[PDB]
RNA sequence: CCGGCCGGGAACUCAAAGGAGACUGCCAGUGAUAAACUGGAGGAAGGUGGGGAUGACGUCAAGUCAUCAUGGCCCUUACGACCAGGGCUACACACGUGCUACAAUGGCGCAUACAAAGAGAAGCGACCUCGCGAGAGCAAGCGGACCUCAUAAAGUGCGUCGUAGUCCGGAUUGGAGUCUGCAACUCGACUCCAUGAAGUCGGAAUCGCUAGUAAUCGUGGAUCAGAAUGCCACGGUGAAUAC
């Protein structure tokens, strides 16, 4: 019927929706290569689905906020990992060692008190 | 800088412009306000600015167009 | 309900509000919208509630 | 460190040909934090490199690194006034890491109009052993040799 | 209908508040949907630490008013006159709207 | 030619043409240029009589060179001969506008001598 | 307690709407002109020293101009000392 | 209505209460059979997972009699109190902490994609009209996932300029205005026109940073009649290097 998956990258949210069909991308009502598959981040989303060569079996259809163009892509690389589950679990066994199943702790640490900002310190005298 | 839609003249310094009108050109007067703005119906005048310690006797021209009183008070000291 | 027409500062009572049985005054009134803000003292504290023109009476 | 080794954080193959090396190019290249603008001059500087010269694109800046990849590095072993230049061979991630950083630093000397026409020049010289790059690592080399109180 | 809206100091207070506001209506006979988490509000406070010599050392405080959305959907006459007067709530600051 | 310009501002683009002028800017610039059916977008090179005639007619209106230097050198000796604040902070070498003289303000009041 | 600086504020306040706020925004009106007339002269006779530019934010307590807060109606070092013993509701230690 | 706008679903983006999960626990090796260590499996995350709060007995007779309290001493038709103006902002100087630059990695112009955290009633001030504009008049919503501040900016497409003291960078100065406020007067902010200094990445020396860090670009808040490059807080992109 449907297959979700959420997914997050520091800043956004995005909610993946896999139905069987054709191989394209619906992302904000709108084309992968349009909003940002010509520049950066690219292909990120490509490499959950590339191990497993499901090139035209299922389409997902992405909502996602937040963020900037890799912190989306990087939502839509979770979510897709998360929605991996729509067949049997012999395939994420092998998507586990690529490193994308797991989910980055790599967030942004907060600003001090007496600092610029997360861990710069003012400039101390000479003498 | 100054008021936009009208020169500010000070109330007690408009009413020592009005008995001037009727007294005409006298002595220096010693006042403590400088807030005042310079018109065409100002020129004449030969009143004291207030600069703390002491009194300048300022004699208003046509050359102070938009000027302020204080614009011509020495309050601080060169060495 | 019959007095329609209320003015600020006046009691009125609650019918159709969880406050039923019991009154209050009028703290704002918005005539344009015709809603009146009323406030019930329990417990000691104020307690905001919108109330219609004509669902409640002038005490 | 003084506890224990640290290995820096390792990075994975580039989006466009899939090379861990032009990873670390890009990424030492860059500027702040300005990913895309570095890797468009790095992409737009190859192709024009890779048309000029007529060579393919991977030998393009594979002979390129190689004439600025060096073979021997030096140890800091205080003979020469608490410092010293004792040469020993470099190890693989050393030597194509001082390669990069030898030909980025030449690109940002280099007094050409543009990045793309800078890295372009220190690319086609290099190969060529004419570049800034191959002046850095023939001068290391030879202090290097001058050096050499021990093995 | 009846849009009930709480407002606590705790997060601790306002669910157990409005555990009986849930409670003494579904029991009754009346149509209750679920309280709406409604998001609780942080308002930070920073202030300078030492009295006379201050430069780079401050202390941090925060407040969290957390707030809760009943939103009772038919206001029948068993709710109207049962669900309010006997929480005894003092610190949570109810507000109703129709 | 003589377009009421310090100099020939040649080999140059338009717009820059006429800001390489004492008495206009970009904006002086853009005004004369559009008031006149000049392209914005191109060099002056090869530029025809008929064109620069009305360049000629249309600078004049507004205030010229030496005239508008000569206008600021009355007004500051006005304040100067007059005895304001404005004269007195002018002849002494010093900021007018509130700048401090403690430590910065080294354009006005000159080079550092300790 | 310093108490010259407490008496003037306390004065102020009172003076500033026994004579400010009610002929106030008859002086925004008539001066900066909204649709010179001479009805602006009599509008500039307000006090001086009762004017609200005049009146400066102080604490509830001992009077301190600076490090006020106006939300809380104290200074820093007020709002730490009730802060810290536990008599402002909620005010809880900041530790995100 | 091609607007989540309306039945419906409340799945779920998000939101917020209660739980579960990481405890050297599972295996092997090592070690002393003890504690413990290394690798692998499971798991979103293994050896206090990441960050913050919380700074021992004590030290400098460290700072605050100026937040307040207080011993002693002093003034008392005066070191007390009120008011106008001035100073706290000066200028042959030295030093600290900061901001902007020296450029084709960028300047100008058009079009366009994506936030988080907050604040707001003498408030935030939409929409409409006037002025190139700063702003004024008219004028909804809401004490707040509703309404506003608020259009996120770097980024990305093209056209321009090609190494110059330049379309780099803006100092200083004049003329003419707006906003707050009795009132811009020495001593304020912002807008328009004109002027375009120094500066070609800086001697001796010196600082910060081990991964979402450094760097870079924006947003909000406290104080605030009206006034921040400072303080506090939030996110976009995102490293280099450890022999």
């Amino acid at each position: 019927n449907q297959y979700y998956g959420t997914g997050r990258r520091k800043s956004s949210a995005a909610r993946v929706f896999i139905k069987p069909g054709n191989g394209k991308i619906v992302i904000n009502q709108r084309s992968l290569e349009q909003y940002f598959g010509r520049e950066t981040a690219r292909m990120v989303v490509r490499q959950p689905l590339e191990l497993v060569d499901m090139v035209e079996k299922l389409d997902l259809y992405i909502t996602v906020k937040g963020g900037g163009i890799s912190g989306q892509a990087g939502a839509i690389r979770h979510g897709i990992t998360r929605a991996l589950m729509e067949y049997d679990e012999s395939l994420r066994s092998e998507l586990r060692k690529a490193g994308f199943v797991t989910r980055d702790a790599r967030q942004v640490e907060r600003k001090k008190v007496g600092l610029r900002k997360a861990r710069r310190r003012p400039q101390f005298s000479k003498r | 800088r100054s008021l936009k839609k009208g020169p500010f003249i000070d109330l007690h310094l408009l009413k020592k412009v009005e008995k001037a009108v009727e007294s005409g050109d006298k002595k220096p007067l010693r006042t403590w306000s400088r807030r005042s703005t310079i018109f065409p119906n100002m020129i004449g005048l030969t009143i004291a600015v207030h600069n703390g310690r002491q009194h300048v006797p300022v004699f208003v021209t046509d050359e102070m167009v938009g000027h302020k009183l204080g614009e011509f008070a020495p309050t601080r000291t060169y060495r | 309900r019959p007095k329609t027409l209320f003015e600020p500062g006046e009691m009125v009572r609650v019918n159709d509000g969880p406050f039923a049985d019991f009154n209050g005054v009028v703290e704002e009134v918005d005539y344009e919208k015709s809603r009146l803000k009323v406030s019930v003292s329990i417990f000691g504290r104020a307690t905001p509630v919108e109330l219609d023109f004509s669902q409640v009476e002038k005490a | 460190p003084r506890r224990r080794v640290i290995g820096q954080r390792k990075i994975l193959p580039d989006p466009k040909f899939g090379s861990e090396l032009l990873a670390k190019f890009v990424n030492i290249l860059m500027v702040d934090g300005k990913k895309s603008t570095a890797e468009s001059i790095v992409y737009s500087a190859l192709e024009t490199l890779a048309q000029r010269s007529g060579k393919s694109e991977l030998e393009a800046f594979e002979v390129a690194l190689e004439n600025v990849r060096p073979t021997v590095e030096v140890k800091s072993r205080r003979v020469g006034g608490s410092t010293y230049q004792v040469p020993v061979e470099v190890r693989p991630v050393r030597r194509n890491a001082l390669a990069m950083r030898w030909i980025v630093e030449a690109a940002r000397k280099r007094g050409d109009k543009s990045m793309a026409l800078r890295l372009a020049n220190e690319l086609s010289d290099a190969a060529e052993n004419k570049g800034t790059a191959v002046k850095k690592r023939e001068d290391v080399h030879r202090m290097a040799e001058a050096n050499k109180a021990f093995a | 209908r009846i849009r009930i809206r709480l407002k606590a100091f705790d997060h601790r207070l306002i669910d157990q508040a409005t555990a009986e506001i849930v409670e003494t209506a579904k029991r009754t006979g009346a149509q209750v949907r679920g309280p709406i988490p409604l998001p609780t509000r942080k308002e930070r406070f920073t202030v300078l630490i030492s009295p006379h010599v201050n430069k780079d050392a401050r202390d941090q405080y925060e407040i969290r008013t957390h707030l809760r959305l009943v939103d009772i959907v038919e206001p029948t006459e068993k709710t109207v006159d049962a669900l309010m007067r006997l929480d005894l709530a003092a610190g949570v600051d109810v507000q109703i709207s129709l | 030619a003589r377009i009421a310009g310090i100099n020939i501002p040649d080999h140059k683009h338009a717009v820059i043409a006429l800001t390489s002028i004492y008495g206009v800017g970009k904006t002086r610039s853009k005004a004369i240029l559009a008031a006149a059916g000049i392209a914005e977008d191109v060099k002056i090179s090869e530029l025809s009589e008929g064109q620069i005639d009305t360049l000629r007619d249309e600078v004049a209106k507004f205030v010229v060179e030496g005239d508008l230097r000569r206008e600021i050198s009355m007004s500051i000796k006005r304040l100067m001969d007059l005895g304001c604040y404005r004269g007195l902070r002018h002849r002494r070498g010093l900021p007018v506008r509130g700048q401090r003289t403690k430590t910065n303000a080294r354009t006005r009041k000159g080079p550092r001598k300790p | 307690a310093k108490q010259s600086m407490k008496a003037r504020e306390v004065k102020r306040v009172a003076l500033a709407d026994k004579y400010f706020a009610k002929r106030a925004e008859l002086k925004a009106i008539i001066s900066d002109v909204n649709a010179r007339w001479n009805a602006v002269l009599k509008l500039q006779t307000l006090p001086r020293d009762s004017s609200p530019s005049r009146q400066r934010n102080r604490c509830r307590q001992t009077g301190r101009p600076h490090g006020f807060l106006r939300k809380f109606g104290l200074s820093r070092i007020k709002v730490r000392e009730a802060a810290m013993r536990g008599e402002i509701p909620g005010l809880k230690k900041a530790s995100w």
